[PDB]
């Protein structure tokens, strides 16, 4: 697995209309928001299960495209399928005895799931595998300016069980965000991909996961949900010619020339891309 | 021993509010893994003027919720906010330790009595 | 059993609060290097007023991870810390040597409730 | 190697956004916290660590530039490598006897490890090999305003082992600070390098570890962290001509003009350095 | 001997950030406080410790400028040394029969070494070179306001031997003290000057000591330390002029106007010296 040889940055550019890009768990699945300023949010894990989707569904279980985080999947069963794959004998909670087992071990894992190769895992369980860094990292998405989740009520018109309160045309609610858009900052690192073998080809297929994720990602809760803008920083070196801040600071996202309202498209918001330093390369995939 | 409707204590007040934004909240949006205490009882005592902004702008929607359907505690809610926050001159920017002891006392005091019937 | 629900003397419940924080955190971070008593004892009693908010902090924190599954109690401990609190008016600035005395005994007695099969 | 002539102060300053900088591993992982004022906190062992990070990266184990504590080492293999190398032999607990003798092995390791070269070590184990101060010195890094720790809760698609109700859907939490500047004082003594040899090429490479500090240790839960601004005081003699508490108060953070709600990007904060005194020369490496 | 001419007094303060200013022994190695008020404690014999580290660094073992206690030094060692001197031979416990011997072998001890002519010593060993009761002297170093020590859970990513899983592999531990400043009261005795010969370039260097003492202790446990303020009284006469509690009151410190919340900087108390009685003038520019 020849890795890839230079450093990455890029920033993606979605927006959601009328939809939940994110359900809160404790704030009764209403969209993720930043409780003092009211900014949207959308955690990192989101748009990985998004790439793993997306992964899953182009390459349908290729030998070396399996996804190791599945719904229906238990990670210990899959730990074990690694432990015989290398012949070896999973002792109750700890890595095998000597090192290069171990090595064998987690670059099995790596090898044949995608998603290890590409943003790490955690498979110190009970069929312990080791850990993997991740090359790929995301942050968090925060939208550009504040966002005002709804809560619209609907009805149904039938009945889940029989109850003796009945009509109980029961009362349901979604929460949708009526506009947002979201930018997202990630960073891909050559030292890290060398320890798992991240390659070029796994590269071009996470831009195209990025660019096409959420195409097939439609659902009820959701509306339209698309990615506008994605900006790739290529580093000319394994390590970087310029900090990470610097050049997310060359995207430039503000409000289109006379637009006055609230925001309600793409169209309201105008996007600039600056000059980048001179051992750094710049390119648009969208 | 027990709670005191009438310490008009700055940080005794600024613990029964927030017990009784905790209730509401609870009411509200019930399931939460996290409740507003788990997510901001130390903040709320050490910077009471920066959260308990927030906190009380959220807590509007909240009791308005459950105005809406038809149970009513939240009226009872919402005058114990106001009471307290009318026997609140204003929200310090920070609190020494011992006034958060007693922040502490008060809130646990007031989530006695919300316990109650 | 010798602990005495009853007895509402300051020094005595603040020890029982001790020691009820002390399991709260013994249950959630088992086989922890040291106890919140090695950590906080001397200052506790030195300085009580300025520091059982920072153990209550710790706490709830505790309480909420037990909440978390069903070996959850977190409702027992919860209920202790609110019923003891309930009869503190207000934390002391200072101990006397007796004080302190009292609270080692009221620690004490509360521990080996709460050992109680 | 001849050690460094002169003593050094230096500020940094970093800060993050959306991600946990220093979790605790008492109050579950959140943020360190003061916890009577709500300022963060990052230790400077956490620092200490990334600058180890960097180094070990940049200079990939050359020799002289090894590092001391390192992820799963056995130290008194080490120990017991510096007590080879000197030729002697280890007794149990114990430096030996002459004090020559002791020198030479403190020295050995304090020559061929960067990292206890420039931030000294504790090695009294059973394979006794002395300590060392180490003239580079870091205060816990500490933020300008309160932070709020957000608690994030977010979900599992899978089940880490077969059970009754486990294929199943888990719960998991994220701690981040929505956003924080944070200051760090450092210290460099002139005699504690000649004790160890600590010199001017080390310096340069402990000034490119600060500048780049951030840029290779991004993780799922550090979200986008980044180094600001690096104020460093050289004094013309070897014991100082000010105070360091005198220098430090030169650098001055305070909300920007129109800065309003609480912070959430740098530019919310401006930073500006005072005129050093007479026998101090103040450099800004960024 | 030309020892000093007046009597004095002075006051010392200094503060530490998220430091250990001084560890207690027996109970682990919290800060020591006061434990029935929560007042931060040092020991005379920590400041006592800087200033000696303080005059070996910058004396460097000049002639008459040595330090008895040193480090890990054999006191019998340096009496014999004494002894030798004198062309004496030194009994089993006892000092020399002749009263003029045994003042001379003292009187080496106290005009070869500077910390024996300042704050004293206990010589009675098994080569008695008497006992010095100290020009010099320091109370404990007590905090304006109560402390609260945190403990700070710190991992390490090494093993010393064997790891007991061979999940963590180390759980350190630090105190720190997040502020507190602290007054020490101290004397200075004319008529033991003359017993010993503290003369006045003595002095000047232990009111050097006492504004430097901090500069060079940096360490990783001790935080950031600085002294503040340095009021010295000295009297017209020999034996004085007015109490010493009488001076000390003139020294007032008091929470400034910025009392809100707790004190996380010196300028958060504020410093005022009164004046002094007719026969005592007080110098306060250290």
């Amino acid at each position: 697995m020849t890795a890839i040889a230079n450093r990455y940055e890029f920033v993606l550019l979605f927006d959601v209309e009328n939809g939940n890009p994110n359900g809160d768990p404790d704030a009764g699945n209403m969209p993720r928001i930043d409780p003092e300023t009211g900014h949207g949010l959308v955690t990192d894990v989101c748009l990985k299960r998004k790439i793993r989707n997306h992964v899953a569904l182009t390459k349908e279980g290729a030998e070396r495209f399996n996804i190791y985080i599945q719904e229906k999947a238990i990670l210990n069963e899959t730990h074990e399928r690694a432990y015989t794959a290398c012949d070896l004998k999973p002792e109750p909670k700890k890595l095998p005895k000597k090192v290069e087992d171990a090595k064998r071990v987690t670059d099995w894992m790596c090898t044949n799931f995608y998603d290890i190769r590409t943003f790490g895992a955690v498979m110190t369980t009970e069929v312990n595998c080791g850990q993997v860094r991740g090359p790929v990292q995301m942050a968090f998405a925060r939208s550009v300016e504040p966002v005002v989740p709804q809560e619209v009520s609907i009805t149904r018109m039938a009945v889940t069980t029989k109850a003796e309160a009945e009509d109980n045309r029961t009362m349901g609610r979604k929460h949708i965000v009526p506009y947002g858009l979201y930018v997202a900052h990630g960073f891909i690192s050559a030292p890290l991909a060398e320890k798992t073998g991240f390659s070029d080809e796994d590269l071009t297929l996470f831009w195209d996961a990025l660019v096409n994720m959420f195409e097939h990602d439609r659902s009820a809760a959701r509306g339209l949900m698309s990615s506008r803008k994605l900006i790739v920083f290529k580093h000319q070196n394994r390590l970087g010619n310029a900090p990470a801040h610097k050049l997310f600071d060359l995207v430039k996202v503000s409000r289109a020339e006379g637009s006055s309202g609230p925001a309600r498209s793409f169209a309201d918001y105008a996007v600039t891309v600056g000059q980048a330093p001179e051992g750094v390369e710049v390119k648009e995939m969208l | 021993v027990s709670l005191d409707p009438a310490r008009t204590d700055r940080p005794y007040l600024l613990g029964r509010l927030f017990a009784v934004l905790e209730k509401a909240q609870e009411d509200a949006v019930p399931g939460a893994n996290a409740t507003i205490k788990d997510r901001y009882l130390a903040s709320a005592s050490a910077n009471p003027g920066q959260v308990f902004h927030m906190l009380l702008k959220n807590a509007s929607n909240h009791t308005a919720k459950l105005r809406k359907d038809p149970e009513r505690k939240a009226i009872h809610y919402e005058i114990m906010m106001q009471e307290i926050i009318d026997n609140i001159s204003d929200f310090p920017v920070t609190m020494s330790s011992d006034e958060q002891g007693l922040f502490m006392i008060g809130y646990y005091h007031q989530r006695k009595a919300l316990f109650t019937k």
